[PDB]
RNA sequence: ACGAGACUCUGGCAUGCUAACUAGUUACGCGACCCCGGUCGGCGUAACUUCUUAGAGGGACAAGUGGCGUUCAGCCACCCGAGAUUGAGCAAUAACAGGUCUGUGAUGCCCUUAGAUGUCCGGGGCUGCACGCGCGCUACACUGACUGGCUCAGCGUGUGCCUACCCUACGCCGGCAGGCGCGGGUAACCCGUUGAACCCCAUUCGUGAUGGGGAUCGGGGAUUGCAAUUAUUC
């Protein structure tokens, strides 16, 4: 069927898996602290998240 | 919570939500 | 009390050279027990003139990439030098040591003022350059040979403070006096 | 009889070393151990240069536990040369007059500040575009 | 270097003539003025300390310095 | 005892290979191909032999003892995780290969992946690397 | 008996005036106080490019998010801290409170 | 969406005292100023001095994107004491960024 | 390269112009002044002014100052 | 009276290894001869009797800090594991040859393992250990 | 007036302050071992906060002294001192036909839109090699390599939303990679006193492409995964 084909191909590790939470994009991901989020989205939502540049 | 989620990642979460 | 590396005591040693007095630094204040210490000798600029040479000789050995930052390495290299130059010639090691920095030092050398007229040395610059003419005399003597650093160490230290013009720094040093009056 | 203990430190990089004044009689040791036999050998003397410029006549009345951590092995020694000197220094300041602690403390200044002045310096921060603080990675042009 | 491995009767005769005469005894002088191989020449200067003809001055692990004795 | 012995072979012929005696006899026995640093010390073991002994020393009678251990380590309690042809292809026999042997046994493990026409066999037929380098920018003969 | 108030924040003044009126808390109401415990601050980071491509010279932002802990232990009933630690917060602050 | 559970979560949704010195305030402002129809300069004009008489000690309204024509233009409107570098400009300057869709491309907005 | 800003010199012009009769020579205790007699934010700052303040102060003692 | 850490501990575990040597009943492995002794050493333990000197060696390390099991001893035992042509890492030492060493010191009555895990070093060991170092304190004299 | 500086963070100082069984020290008792004392990160409780953490303050200003200088800004040297330029972050007007449409449910226009340039699945490719260039890693050894022994860090991270996938002590089997049990930790609590490397000490080596170097290549053994051949990694 293709139901039996559709999605069957496994999405359980790899950049192909976990997606930015934001772009839907599989590049650039902050992994770190359970971000789960592009490097470009972060740098967005910085201030909004509670990090700041300081040194 | 059941779960219990680590202070480091509690005030990330926090913060995701905010955004 | 008593000094040096456990039994080379200090004062014993005259500076010859009356020029270099102030900047070879071995005597009554700076005899300290190792060639080791915290440091801040090169703060300010001639904070290095009030550096004991024996620290200045073994600061001047780690050289060649792999031995920077292996102090107690050559701090070990100059004790088993200073063994060996006693046995060798029968001297008091340090007054071996002044001697060789007197006589390795160039007096005057060639620079850009063309074709590179002569001009005078800083009496810090021969200290400065006779260390590294000696030390690059016994780092280059010891490269692929059975003979050791300290070996070589003793041997440059002896043949420079000896005036014999064998050693690799007396040779250098007459080369490069020897350019400065061919462009006087 | 009573407690005449004084517990001073001496930091020589990120070594911090505290040592401990009691009354008693000359044994100095390092967690527990002799300072003829802490390595390297390399820099023994430098242990005793308080104990060699001052004599084992000041260490008579006095015996001085020295605890240890962090920093390397070098660290570690300039540490415990300052923290036994300075501790000595803080002895003879409390529990005698200040007339020998002035004589004593002149005498170790004389040989070496960091006998009795902590080095303030530490391990600068690296920056991006380079291996450490301040080398760069290799430009390339062409 | 054509050096030698273990002593011939003339260099063994050599070393145990020789040897003790030297200021500076070192296995590198030794193996150097002997046509010898360090290894050889550090077994021979152990032997030499073992019949007690030469001083130890400093033993280390990268160098041995020995002299002789009047 | 430091002086050369009578016998003192220089130049000993040990599986038609040249061992020097001048050399000490762990790395004198290296020189055999098949035979690396790590399996003549554990052969060397094996034997009651003195290793502190240079290879121009030691005893005819006692070098055919090392040979014969070399030759059949199993027998002589040398593990199987230790030799150079464990599980063989074409016997399944775990065995130490020595020089012209491991020379024939190369030439066979080449002519094997060859005539099979595997992928590796072919990379060794057109001289390139074959353990999955890339070949862009070395191999640069 | 023996209640361990934990205060997390990401500002310090807001987590100092906080962990300040606990102690004034404390104080009025008379019961033995273990002094607020300042725990190592924890400096969260992350290091991105600058660059959303990859053409400029290599700078990168390296952005921090400290967050402090403290925590104070009373010899209170269960009732009255329940009355305190519901007075007087302010939203920085992140209070847990253990019972036992 | 965020898995709150039923009636643990209640909006509330309070008034903006003196609206000219908030930044996003009057960067969406100008914004459906824009995409309204209104001319640029007239509207820049228009927040510009609406945010000065609302008692603000400086501001700097960017309009960057394509204007009268194929080429981008950065009209740049600025009056009064603004400062760029150190600490201060944390808790002195409010910035805000908008995008806008206009028929032909899209403005930005900064207002500062 | 120890130079004073502007914001340092004018500061201290003035807290000395109308604020003479309350220093003196002493760096600590006009340091305590300016605390006192000006709000200013920084602890740097205030230092600056303190230390140029004496400067202007030692130059007053010898003669006349232009500004 | 002298305990170990008074003592120079380069020359203790030398007299310590003498001592289990003469008294002679660890219960040495088979593999002894053969095994390499981590995973980021190149040859066999130069010394045919190693396992006596790591016994010394766990034996005082064990003294002066308790508690410390298998993957303690290999921590303890690492140094560089030099990766060829990559840069050299930090390695564990052999699991094995700490187990067998910690079980032979455990056999012989001088460790005893602790609870909340790993072994410490028992009042007799405790004592063999001071004995030695009463020894080796009046042989440097 | 902006920019510079000021500012923010950070490094260095406080035997002054505020305090601590998720941090110690010192006393005391108990217990172990050696010949009263010494050792103990063996066990527990009585003060304190030096060590530890992090809060509030303080502290440094070319301030003191001598020189040089319109004797002005300032500069050099020296005392006292924890510092006599700690290091970063921030960043002006005006630009560039700099990069990014492959970061985006930022986007105009254009193309494509069921035989798809949508999308999924399977395989291959991105690694393919006469060659030329750039950032590198390892080296060429005896200031070393090998084998033992000895003894010291500081930043961090660590069990997830969808999301499976954490860091690991300790005990057994195995040479090793690794396997099997059972524990602890959502963390100053556990890994962890992070027993790191270099270094330090003692063997072997001996100027020989050598025990330097470890490329290339053969055979075997384990782990991750649905799958390793174009050798994943070990």
């Amino acid at each position: 069927g293709h139901q039996q084909l559709y999605w069957s191909h496994p999405r359980k590790f790899g950049q192909g898996s976990r997606s930015c939470r934001v772009c839907s994009n599989r590049h650039g991901l902050i992994r770190k602290y359970g971000l789960n989020m592009c490097r470009q989205c972060f740098r967005q939502y910085a201030k909004d998240i509670g990090f700041i540049k300081l040194d | 919570m059941a779960v219990q989620i680590s202070k480091k990642r509690k005030f990330v979460a926090d913060g995701i939500f905010k955004a | 009390d008593i000094k040096l590396f456990g039994k080379w005591s200090t004062d014993d040693v005259q500076i010859n050279d009356i020029s270099l007095q102030d900047y070879i630094a071995v005597k009554e204040k700076y005899a300290k027990y190792l060639p080791h210490s915290a440091g801040r000798y090169a703060a300010k600029r001639f904070r290095k003139a009030q550096c004991p040479i024996v620290e200045r000789l073994t600061n001047s050995m780690m050289m060649h990439g792999r031995n920077n930052g292996k102090k107690l390495m050559t701090v070990r290299i100059v004790k088993h030098a200073f063994e060996i130059i006693h046995l060798l010639t029968g001297e008091n090691p340090l007054q071996v040591l002044v001697n060789a920095i007197i006589n390795s030092g160039p007096r005057e050398d060639s620079t850009r003022i063309v074709r590179r007229q002569a001009v005078d040395v800083s009496p810090l610059r021969r200290v400065n350059q006779a260390i590294w003419l000696l030390c690059t005399g016994a780092r280059e003597a010891a490269f692929r040979n059975i003979k050791t650093i300290a070996e070589c160490l003793a041997d440059e230290l002896i043949n420079a403070a000896k005036g014999s013009s064998n050693s690799y720094a007396i040779k250098k040093k007459d080369e490069l006096e020897r350019v400065a009056k061919s462009n006087r | 009889g009573p407690l005449q203990s004084v517990q001073v430190f001496g930091r020589k990089k990120t070594a911090t070393a505290v040592a401990h004044c009691k009354r008693g009689n000359g044994l100095i040791k390092v967690n527990g151990r002799p300072l003829e036999m802490i390595e390297p050998r390399t820099l023994q003397y430098k242990l005793l240069e308080p104990v060699l410029l001052l004599g084992k006549e000041r260490f008579a009345g006095v015996d001085i536990r020295v605890r240890v951590k962090g920093g390397g092995h070098v660290a570690q020694i300039y540490a415990i040369r300052q923290s036994i000197s300075k501790a000595l220094v803080a002895y003879y300041q409390k529990y005698v007059d200040e007339a020998s602690k002035k004589e004593i403390k002149d005498i170790l200044i004389q040989y070496d500040r960091t006998l009795l002045v902590a080095d303030p310096r530490r391990c600068e921060s690296k920056k991006f575009g380079g291996p450490g603080a301040r080398a760069r990675y290799q430009k390339s042009y062409r | 270097l054509n050096n030698l491995v273990l002593f011939d009767k003339a260099t063994y005769d050599k070393l145990c003539k020789e040897v003790p005469n030297y200021k500076l005894i070192t296995p590198a002088v030794v193996s150097e003025r002997l046509k010898i191989r360090g290894s050889l020449a550090r077994a021979a200067l152990q032997e030499l300390l073992s019949k007690g003809l030469i001083k130890l001055v400093s033993k280390h692990r990268a160098q041995v310095i020995y002299t002789r004795n009047t | 005892s430091l002086v050369i012995p009578e016998k003192f072979q220089h130049i000993l012929r040990v599986l038609n290979t040249n061992i020097d005696g001048r050399r000490k006899i762990a790395f004198a026995i290296t020189a055999i191909k098949g035979v690396g640093r790590r399996y003549a010390h554990v052969v060397l073991r094996k034997a009651d032999i003195d290793l502190t002994k240079r290879a121009g020393e030691l005893t005819e009678d006692e070098v055919e003892r090392v040979i014969t251990i070399m030759q059949n380590p199993r027998q002589y309690k040398i593990p199987d995780w230790f030799l150079n042809r464990q599980k063989d292809v074409k016997d399944g026999k775990y065995s130490q290969v020595l020089a012209n042997g491991l020379d024939n046994k190369l030439r066979e493990d080449l002519e094997r992946l060859k005539k099979i026409r595997a992928h590796r066999g072919l990379r060794h037929f057109w001289g390139l690397r074959v353990r999955g380098q890339h070949t862009k920018t070395t191999g640069r003969r | 008996h023996r209640i361990r108030i934990t205060l997390t924040s990401r500002n310090v003044k807001s987590l100092e005036k906080v962990c300040a009126d606990l102690i004034r808390g404390a104080k009025e109401k008379n019961l033995k106080v273990k002094g607020p415990v300042r725990m190592p601050t924890k400096t969260l980071r992350i290091t991105t490019r600058k660059t959303p491509c990859g053409e400029g010279s290599k700078t990168w932002d390296r952005f921090q998010m400290r967050i402090h802990k403290r925590l104070i232990d009373l010899h209170s009933p269960s009732e009255i801290v329940k009355q305190i630690t519901s007075i007087s917060i302010e939203p920085g602050v992140e209070v847990e409170v253990t019972i036992a | 969406r965020f898995g709150f559970p039923e009636g643990s979560v209640e909006l509330y949704a309070e008034k903006v005292a003196t609206r000219g010195l908030c930044a996003i305030a009057q960067a969406e402002s100008l914004r459906y100023k824009l995409l309204g129809g209104l001319a640029v300069r007239r509207a820049c004009y228009g927040v510009l001095r609406f945010i000065m008489e609302s008692g603000a000690k400086g501001c700097e309204v960017v309009v960057s994107g394509k204007l009268r024509g194929q080429r981008a233009k950065s009209m740049k409107f600025v009056d009064g004491l603004m400062i760029h570098s150190g600490d201060p400009v944390n808790y002195y300057v409010d910035t805000a960024v908008r995008h806008v869709l206009l028929r032909q491309g899209v403005l930005g907005i900064k207002v500062k | 390269g120890r130079v004073r800003t502007k914001t340092v010199k004018k500061a201290a012009r003035v807290i000395i112009e109308k604020y003479y009769t309350r220093l003196g020579n002493d760096f600590h205790t006009n340091k305590r002044v300016c605390e006192e007699i000006a709000i200013i934010p920084s602890k740097k700052l205030r230092n600056k002014i303190a230390g140029y303040v004496t400067h202007l102060m030692k130059r007053i003692q010898r003669g006349p100052v232009r500004g | 009276g002298v305990t170990v850490k008074d003592v120079n501990q380069q020359e203790f575990v030398r007299a310590l290894a003498a001592f289990l040597k003469k008294s002679g009943k660890l219960k040495v492995p088979e593999w002894v001869d053969t095994v390499k002794l981590a995973k980021h050493k190149e040859l066999a333990p130069y010394d045919e009797n190693w396992f006596y000197t790591r016994a010394a060696s766990t034996a005082r390390h064990l003294y002066l800090r308790g508690g410390a099991g298998v993957g303690s001893m290999t921590k303890i035992y690492g140094g560089r594991q030099r990766n060829g042509v990559m840069p050299s890492h930090f390695s564990r030492g052999s699991k094995s040859v700490a187990r067998r060493v910690l079980q032979a010191l455990e056999g012989l009555k001088m460790v005893e393992k602790d609870q909340d895990w790993g072994r410490k070093l028992t009042p007799q060991g405790q004592r063999d250990l001071d004995r030695i170092a009463g020894q080796v304190a009046a042989a440097k004299k």
